[PDB]
């Protein structure tokens, strides 16, 4: 009867199945590709200034 | 890479001011120098203010 930790391997190749699972599927419907049209729509982000003091 | 987009539209009304151009059809500019009141107008016989 030596030490054992194989209910810690299972347990941390649980957690990691399925986190990869999840961001997976995150990242299979965030990024898609679209099709035959293009990007329907457009970014138009504008970041303007400030008046930032310096003390 | 991106989830959804807001649009906003805003509208806004200008008045008239010192510092605007205005012009004619015959190319003569101006810059509007002062904003009088109605009583220092020059005005005709008949009374109606310019």
């Amino acid at each position: 009867n030596p030490i054992d930790l194989t209910v810690l391997a299972e347990y941390h190749k649980q957690i990691e199945s399925n986190l990869q699972r999840i961001e997976r599927k995150n990242q299979r419907t965030w990024y898609s590709k679209p099709g035959e049209r293009g990007i329907t729509c457009s970014g138009r982000q504008k970041i303007k200034g400030k008046s930032i003091p310096l003390i | 890479g991106v989830l959804k987009i807001v649009k906003v539209y805003l509208a806004v009304k200008r008045r008239i001011q010192p510092g605007d151009k205005m012009a004619g059809r015959h190319g003569n500019k101006g810059v509007i120098s002062k904003i009088n009141p109605i009583e220092d107008m020059p005005y005709d016989e008949n009374g109606t203010p310019v």
